[PDB]
């Protein structure tokens, strides 16, 4: 009926121009810019050579085939109810995810209108908010989310939920875990979550580094996150000016084997091993920077006798890390000797923090083991700092537009980062009001994401922290209860998405806890027909991104990672056009909201009468875009690309620290009551504290924890395979870091092309597999062929995978990604093996420490064999 | 009379799957007449091949993206009947209706990079997207390959063929299977990291990794190359042929010697201790 027209969209995976004709997506494809209308890059002069960016964006793998997803035929229909719930009647809670355990999921459902739909959940929200409370009602959608700032869940979400219950099962900061619950009480940045700023490091990379050590970091993987393949040309500048790239991984990511000069593999829960023993060189052969650390560290003297072996008896050489980890002693001090002659930049993490050694037993111990060693080195001086090259692009960081994370329409000022600057810019308090929450704070009633099992099948817990507890660093060692003083305990669930068999801990709990008695009403507002959604008793269809109107900036998050945009060649500013009507009868999460709160008569209060459009606008308006271009333009248009700022003054990441001056970044702590004078960290001293202030505190209050010394020790993992009881019985040491070819979830499954790769699923026998891979030595041991169909077991539950028979890992040692989006009981949900591909069945649920309540699950003990067909169902 | 070429470079190639998800986002659910029917899920008209080399800890893995080779002497077009044919600018394109219903084309491809498609009875592969390359308004004027790639692989170029010919000889390009004379389009560099293969090892002196280590390669007597051991001590010389080889080493006047066979197939060393 029509022509091709060229629309814009972004993604989790990067910004696109979107083919549309007759109402239908021909392709998505990367940006290429008008060096007409679309404003020049910068450029970095460094050791002889002019390096610029390329004038285009790049993409991630699943976003590549992300339309795959949109007419997924796993794409929830309509609205449907579970046959087996009576809202009047029998409940039937027992029965929930009955079609699963029959593997026949669909059967569990009929179709029902989006009147009566909408009409059940209210009348169980209301009959539940005049029984017990709205404390009564949870809900919870989970950390990731289609791309768009409006309709993002800190966002439409919060605005809409703040308005009608609730108790938010707060996430534990998964991504930061080691630094969040570690190393924040050694350096601060509790407002990044233990990770640290990194403001302009390629231009002080490109001119100084010629060595960088990527420890638990796949930059080409992870991109950092929502950038792409933005940092692949860098990493190339780099190699090519003779930059030595060392990695220290388990497994030989991606990027290392596309780049790497050296490898090891380190057992699982062992590298801390490594760094003390790095740590013991330099002082053995005093070639570290004492002037530094005379000056910027606290307790360092104390911790250099336990290094030496003094105060325990155990010196901690080379050799002795060699056997904790089974990396060579004699490369361990190779490598320790070049790290201290050499400008060394060490990368850990793909963020610049971050990494999934961070989430493992070992994750406290990490991430202060790569602190200790970036402070040894003097981090912040020219050719010294913790630097993944992935982030310091030198965009104009004085232009100002909103990441996600600062609230949107919500101007929640306690679950998003509103308060910092956009709630102040997004509302007036005269015409348009944000939608707080009395409940979703600490002195109301929130649960642990992690432990949602556990306070719905055994009605009580008690914990530590609020979910992200950035405010400051003892926020985290705050007590907490469950039922909170005064609330109710949970008798209805409202749940956003359902990755959580995939994506948390011993997983198997969660499917178990649908069927307990207590709840007596579960919703699942999702996209696609998949993980936890054919456990409830109404299922409404949510759209992509793609069926509505949003507005976004490539890759900008901000909030508890400020200015992360910088992870980005361009900053780019897009708007996401609705390139195609929704799906079947679904319709986006704020049209939802909206029937909902006209039906809960609060219309008025939630939309002020605006559509997603509208939000947008206003939205645009209380950023500095206006400064460039009117609404009208930029619609028109569909992107911008921001212009750069080359006379800007460069402040290099902890270069004011190093330095001890007062603090010049563009960072967003430490507060000013955390510093003396605006100058140190926001710890105590305002030093690198080796011996912790703060849990030096905590400890002698009374909150003992064996795992979380003040003193950064050499704690063993406590599941890993020389000091785990577990491993006579599961011998093998399994990794699951974040899937290659999928945003989490978000790629895996629906039919989508993405599992079609070679490297993401295993067809066999018309069953595509997910992926575990095995070393040579340990396959042929179990008489295990490439492309074999194994099962990986331990106390928490069985998997079936396809294997991969690699040199890639230490013998030993396993590895499978998480994140997997299909939930496939052989028998009975949560009682059986799973199919899907789910390997967080296997990941331990117990926290990292007995007060660090975050999840450790890159260090899991399993066992493997050829599956002989059986449905194990024994859990 | 100008004709396309592709380069591909194997050394930069990392297997995110971008070019493949780019055909299937091309391809899939999209119908092109004149040029291709949709694809059938589970092809591979891009196919990258991956293959490890060598043995923990000192092995490494490269991967070869791999679309039609659109060869300049192509058997298909010889032995199709008709039913494929050649562009003046060097594509070759199967005829989506003249195909139908013959399996056998399949087999005219010493490449193998047609797929059946059951639902279109019909042969199917790289089109090189002669529909964008033939439409103005397709801006990139490239292939989705290409275009979607993030890693700098692919280097696409409508020019003569003396053009290519110099570029070949000054990057040293190479085709798969010169021997069979289709003359591929599709050019690779860096060919020796998926094609051949490499010994490595590590030089310790006195319990220490050695850097500066003077190594040779010889095969028959004569030197093939030669290196210094970096700080970890260790050396890899690769892009070797099959047959057998010497390895001198000598740092700080030791001496060290052994032999080592290639066969398809590259050799650690381990941990040489003088
Ligand atoms: N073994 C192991 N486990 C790990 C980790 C690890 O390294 N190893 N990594 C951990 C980390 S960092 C994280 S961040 C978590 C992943 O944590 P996540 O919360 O678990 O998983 P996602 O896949 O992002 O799930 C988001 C859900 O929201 C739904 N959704 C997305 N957009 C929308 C929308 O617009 N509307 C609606 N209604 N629904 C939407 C999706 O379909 C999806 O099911 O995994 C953690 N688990
Ligand atoms: N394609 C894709 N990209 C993503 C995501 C995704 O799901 N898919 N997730 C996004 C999100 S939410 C985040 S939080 C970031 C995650 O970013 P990161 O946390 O940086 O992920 P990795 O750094 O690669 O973390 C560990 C790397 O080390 C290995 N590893 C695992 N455990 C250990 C250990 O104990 N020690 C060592 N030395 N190595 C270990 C793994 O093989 C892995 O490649 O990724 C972002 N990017
Ligand atoms: O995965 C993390 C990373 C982010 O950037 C975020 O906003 C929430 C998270 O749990
Ligand atoms: S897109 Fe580029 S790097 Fe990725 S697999 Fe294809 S050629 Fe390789
Ligand atoms: S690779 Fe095969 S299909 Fe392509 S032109 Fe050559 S012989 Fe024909
Ligand atoms: S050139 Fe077009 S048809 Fe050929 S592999 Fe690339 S994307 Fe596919
Ligand atoms: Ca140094
Ligand atoms: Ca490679
Ligand atoms: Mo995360």
């Amino acid at each position: 009926m029509g022509e091709v027209v060229r629309l814009t969209n972004s993604s989790t995976g990067g910004p696109v121009f979107v083919y549309v004709k007759d109402g239908k997506i021909i392709r998505m494809t990367p940006m290429d810019f008008d060096d007409a209308v679309d404003a020049p890059s910068w450029k970095i002069e460094a050791r002889g050579k002019t390096f610029t960016p390329p004038r285009k964006t790049s993409i991630a793998p699943y976003t590549a085939g992300f339309k795959s997803m949109i007419y997924s035929d796993l794409r929830i229909p309509y609205p449907m109810k579970r046959k087996s719930f009576d809202p009047n009647g029998e409940r039937n809670p027992q029965l929930r995810g009955a079609g699963l355990s029959k593997q026949d999921p669909w059967s569990d459902y009929e179709r029902i209108s989006w009147d009566e739909a909408t009409d059940i959940v209210v009348a169980e929200i209301n009959r539940i908010k005049h029984a017990y409370g709205p404390s009564a009602i949870l809900s919870t959608p989970s950390s990731h989310h289609m791309w768009g700032n409006v309709g993002y869940r800190h966002s439409t979400y919060f605005r809409f939920m703040n308005m009608m219950g609730f108790t938010y099962a707060d996430h534990n900061p998964d991504s930061w875990e080691g630094w969040h619950w570690g190393g924040m009480h050694m350096w601060g940045f509790s407002w990044r979550l233990g990770n640290p700023e990194q403001y302009d490091l390629l231009e002080d990379g490109l001119k100084h580094a010629e060595m960088i050590v990527f420890w638990s970091s796949d930059p080409e993987t992870n991109s950092g996150i929502y950038a792409g393949f933005e940092s692949n040309i860098r990493r190339q500048w780099l190699k090519d000016l003779g930059v030595d790239f060392v990695f220290i991984d388990p497994h030989m990511n991606h990027t290392a084997r596309l780049v790497a000069d050296k490898w090891f593999s380190p057992k699982i829960g062992t590298d801390h091993a490594l760094s003390f023993a790095i740590a013991y060189t330099w002082l053995k052969e005093d070639s570290y920077d004492k002037e530094y650390v005379a000056a910027n560290a606290h307790g360092f003297e104390e911790w250099a006798d336990y290094v030496l072996g003094k105060t325990d008896g155990t010196p901690k050489t080379c050799e002795w890390a060699e056997e904790e980890s089974g990396v060579p002693a004699c490369e361990i001090r190779a490598l320790a000797r070049q790290w201290a002659k050499k400008n060394t930049y060490l990368a850990a993490g793909g963020l610049g923090g971050w990494g999934g050694a961070c989430r493992a037993s070992h994750g406290i111990e990490w991430a202060r083991g790569m602190i200790a060693l970036a402070t040894m080195q003097g981090m912040g001086k020219p050719g010294s700092n913790m630097w993944s090259t992935t982030q310091g692009v030198p965009l104009d960081y004085e232009f100002y537009f909103p990441g996600y994370a600062e609230g949107g329409i919500s101007g929640d000022c306690e679950n998003s980062a509103a308060g910092f600057k956009f709630a102040w810019r997004m509302f007036d308090g005269k015409t348009t009001f944000p939608s707080p929450s009395n409940l979703n704070t600490s002195a109301g009633q929130h649960i642990p994401r992690l432990k949602i099992p556990e306070c719905i099948m055994g009605g009580k817990f008690q914990w530590s922290g609020k979910g992200f507890a950035g405010g400051d660093i003892s926020h985290q060692l705050h007590q907490y209860e469950y039922p909170a003083p005064g609330y109710s305990k949970i008798k209805m669930f409202w749940k956003y998405g359902g990755p959580h068999l995939g994506t948390m801990t011993a997983t198997n709990r969660y499917a178990k806890m649908y069927t307990h008695d207590s709840l007596e009403f579960v919703v699942s507002q999702s996209i696609w027909f998949e993980g936890e959604v054919p456990f409830a008793d109404i299922i409404l269809p949510a759209c992509t991104n793609f069926e509505r109107w949003d507005i976004s900036e490539f890759a900008n998050c901000s909030g508890y990672i400020p200015d992360n945009y910088q992870l980005c060649n361009h900053r780019v500013i897009s708007l996401q056009a609705k390139c195609i009507e929704p799906v079947g009868e679904s319709m986006s999460d704020y049209e939802i909201y909206r029937l909902f709160a006209k039906k809960l008569n609060i219309e008025e209060m939630f939309s002020e009468g605006k559509d997603e459009l509208a939000w947008c606008e206003q939205y645009f308006n209380a950023t500095d875009m206006p400064k460039y271009m009117t609404w009208d333009e930029f619609f028109k248009k569909g992107y911008f690309v921001v212009p750069d700022n080359p006379n800007r003054k460069k402040t290099v990441a902890l270069r004011w620290f190093a330095e001890g001056r007062e603090k010049d970044t563009p960072d967003w702590g430490p507060r000013l009551n955390n510093q003396v004078c605006r100058k140190g960290l926001q710890t105590t001293t305002g030093k690198v504290e080796f011996i912790a202030t703060s849990l030096k505190n905590f400890e002698e209050q009374g909150y003992i924890d064996e795992h979380r010394p003040s003193m950064h020790t050499y704690v063993p993992a406590w599941e890993s395979q020389k000091h785990s009881p577990l491993a006579v019985k599961y011998p093998l040491g399994m990794l699951s870091p974040h899937p290659r070819f999928s945003m989490h979830t978000m790629g895996d499954g629906k039919n989508s092309y993405m599992n079609y790769i070679k490297d993401h699923r295993v067809e066999v026998d018309g069953y595509k597999y997910w992926i575990m891979r095995v070393n040579s030595i340990d396959a042929e041991a179990r008489g295990i062929k490439n492309g074999d169909l194994i099962r990986a077991y331990n106390d928490r539950g069985s998997v079936i995978l396809a294997a991969q028979v690699t040199e890639c890992l230490q013998p030993g040692t396993v590895h499978s990604y998480e994140s997997c989006a299909v939930y496939d009981p052989l028998g009975t949900a949560g009682k059986s093996a799973d199919r899907g591909g789910c390997i967080n069945i296997l990941t331990p649920d117990r926290y990292i420490s007995k007060y660090a309540c975050g999840m450790a699950n890159n260090t899991a003990l399993v066992e493997i064999e050829k599956w002989d067909g059986d449905k194990y169902e024994i859990y | 009379m100008e004709q396309y070429y592709m380069v591909i470079d194997v050394a930069k190639c990392q297997d995110c799957n971008n070019c493949f998800m780019g055909c299937m986002d091309e391809h899939e659910l999209n119908e092109w007449p004149g040029y291709t029917a949709s694809m059938q899920r589970g092809h591979r008209w891009m196919n990258i091949e991956r293959r490890e080399r060598g043995t923990y800890p000192r092995n490494d893995i490269n991967y070869r993206p791999t679309p039609c080779m659109h060869c300049e002497n192509a058997p298909c077009v010889a032995k199709g009947n008709g039913a494929v044919y050649q562009r003046e600018d060097g594509i070759v394109l199967i005829d989506p209706e003249k195909a139908k219903g013959k399996k056998e084309l399949l087999d005219t491809c010493p490449y193998g990079v047609m797929y059946w498609n059951e639902e279109e009875n019909v042969a199917q592969k790289c089109t090189m997207c002669a529909h964008l390359l033939d439409d103005e308004s397709w801006a990139p004027k490239m292939p989705r390959c290409a275009h979607n790639c993030g890693s700098f692989v692919y280097e696409f170029l409508k020019t003569t063929p003396e053009a290519m010919a110099k570029k070949v000889e000054e990057e040293g390009l190479e085709v798969i299977k010169p021997e069979l004379g289709t003359k591929p389009r599709v050019y690779y560099k860096n060919l020796y990291r998926f094609e051949k293969n490499y010994v490595t090892a590590g030089i310790l002196v006195q319990g220490d990794c050695f850097e500066g280590a003077k190594v040779v390669l010889k095969s028959g007597g004569k030197e093939v190359a030669s290196a210094e051991t970096n700080f970890f001590g260790e050396f890899k010389f690769d892009a070797l042929d099959n047959g057998e080889y010497t390895v001198e080493i000598d740092a700080d006047g030791k001496s060290y010697s052994d032999t080592v066979v290639i066969d398809d197939k590259s050799v650690d060393l381990g941990f040489i201790k003088l």
